[PDB]
């Protein structure tokens, strides 16, 4: 049988992440912007962006 | 109750504004529409207008 006689303390250092960062976005300025002929016609394509 | 993100409704373009070059001579529809022995089409001419 082997038996130790000393011993040691080591500290160990583990990295894990918890959250990221938080992000918006609007439809109405990235698709069109300041253009109001399109913002009808983005009108007529539903509740996606809800 | 809560905290909402909300869109552009208050703010909205009224006043039109142009600006053009300082071209002031008509152009010359004259000479290209209401001329004489316009070529054949094999031979055909160029016009920078
Ligand atoms: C155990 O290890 C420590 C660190 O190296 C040392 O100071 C100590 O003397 C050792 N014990 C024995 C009994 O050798
Ligand atoms: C060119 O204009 C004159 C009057 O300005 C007219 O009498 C003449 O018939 C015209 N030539 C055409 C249309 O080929």
């Amino acid at each position: 049988i082997a038996i130790p006689t000393n011993f040691s303390i080591s500290v160990t250092t583990e990295v894990l992440p918890v959250s990221m960062t938080k992000t918006s976005v609007d439809c109405n300025m990235y698709i069109c912007g300041d253009s109001t002929e399109c913002s009808n016609l983005l009108l007529q394509y539903g509740s996606f962006c809800t | 109750k809560g905290i909402y993100q909300t869109s552009n409704f208050r703010v909205s373009p009224s006043t039109e504004v142009v600006r053009f070059p300082n071209i002031t001579n008509l152009c010359p529809f004259g000479q290209v529409f209401n001329a004489s022995n316009f070529p054949s089409v094999y031979a055909w001419e160029r016009l920078r207008i």
